[PDB]
């Protein structure tokens, strides 16, 4: 399957303290591998994955240096955004950015990514052509123009298509043993009464990696959509994930329902029922 | 924007009375990032509780994972307590091992 | 390898 690198950066302004809090987090195949917190005693990117330990002092100084540069960018942008929206001071605001690149199983580029959010809403995002932008709203229009005029896109497309891909190649080669492993799902079904003549069946999937997975319930061959609740995939705490799908069934006719678990670590889909 | 937190209380491994496990509380889907989370044992806040470092998803909403090492018993009741601007009051979710 | 931003919003 495909691969990717991502940097999730957040800056939160705050009343009084003229310096916003800044947190940047990088990921590889959705695994946190480095991290920077401006509030730490000694700000600097820190290896968050074991395969990042082999990176020497020059590597971390360059990374930490960029983070310091980012803080200022975010500090300034937050300030400008506060003006674009005529908001008052003495408050707290959030500005976020997501950057990265997707690679196919062949380790070649699929997509370049770069977008921002303010107050938790899309602000401006670099289009897939890596040449134009999409301004989610009026204020962002001001920003789209500034950037179209400055030609910022060319700089990001350069990073996204070059340095992003190159460095992602390496991290994949270094964290080979860990990043490219797959842990198949372990399934079981639970039973709980719901209402009169009603029953709730829950298809569980535990200890799997990667987090992407598909859980379905079906009645004799047809797939079920109504009265079917899919909870959010959650971390177990040991690097594997869990998820479950529930469906309301008429009391008595339970063996007629079956669920399947799909995951890339599985030769063939798991199939199970509620066995009393 | 303001997104109320999604909360899930569960044990790392399937629970087993007397067998050491881990008690998690995954708080996600929230915004802004200011959030307060506690794990409770018989209704009292547990002191030694760690959590992952702040992160967010595609939709920009934040998520954290709070956890503690623990040994499930038949009568000990566990829970997670969440406070956030979107909540008019602390939201408590009871651990349900047999879910 | 992180990116570095150019023109402020
Ligand atoms: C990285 O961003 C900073 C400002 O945030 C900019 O001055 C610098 O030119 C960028 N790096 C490169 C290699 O262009």
């Amino acid at each position: 399957g495909p691969h990717s690198m991502r940097y999730f950066e957040t800056a939160v302004s705050r009343p009084g303290l003229e310096e916003p809090r800044y947190i940047s987090v990088g990921y590889v195949d959705n695994k946190e591998f480095v991290r920077f917190d401006s509030d730490a005693e000694n700000p600097r990117y820190e290896p968050r994955a074991p395969w990042m330990e082999q990176e020497g002092p020059e590597y971390w100084e360059r990374e930490t240096q960029k983070a310091k540069g980012q803080e200022q960018w975010f500090r300034v942008s937050l300030r400008n955004l506060l003006g674009y929206y005529n908001q008052s001071a003495g408050g707290s605001h959030t500005l976020q950015q997501m950057s990265g690149c997707d690679l196919g199983s062949d380790w070649r580029l699929l997509r370049g990514y770069l977008q921002f959010a303010y107050e938790g809403r899309d602000y401006i995002a670099l289009n897939e052509d890596l040449k134009t932008w999409t301004a989610a709203d009026m204020a962002a229009q001001i920003t789209r123009r500034k950037w179209e005029q400055s030609g910022a896109a060319e700089h990001y497309k350069a990073y996204l298509e070059g340095e992003c891909v190159e460095w992602l190649h390496r991290y994949l080669k270094n964290g080979n043993a860990t990043l490219l492993r797959t842990d198949s799902p372990k399934a079981h079904v639970t039973h709980h009464p719901r209402s009169k003549g009603e029953v709730t069946l829950r298809c569980w999937a535990l200890g799997f990696y990667p987090a992407d997975i598909t859980l379905t319930w079906q009645l004799n061959g047809e797939e079920l959509t109504q009265d079917m609740e899919l909870v959010e995939t959650r971390p177990a705490g040991d690097g594997t994930f869990q998820k479950w799908a529930s469906v309301v069934v008429p009391l008595g006719k339970e063996q007629n329902y079956t669920c399947r678990v799909y995951h890339e670590g599985l030769p063939e889909p798991l199939t199970l029922r509620w066995e009393p | 924007i303001q997104r109320t937190p999604k909360i899930q209380v569960y044990s790392r491994h399937p629970a087993e009375n007397g067998k050491s496990n881990f008690l998690n509380c995954y708080v996600s889907g929230f915004h802004p990032s200011d959030i307060e989370v506690d794990l409770l044992k018989n209704g009292e806040r547990i002191e030694k509780v760690e959590h992952s470092d702040l992160s967010f998803s595609k939709d920009w909403s934040f998520y954290l994972l709070y956890y503690t090492e623990f040994t499930p018993t038949e009568k000990d009741e566990y829970a997670c307590r969440v406070n956030h601007v979107t909540l008019s009051q602390p939201k408590i979710v009871k651990w349900d091992r047999d879910m | 390898f992180a990116p570095s931003n150019y023109p402020a919003l």
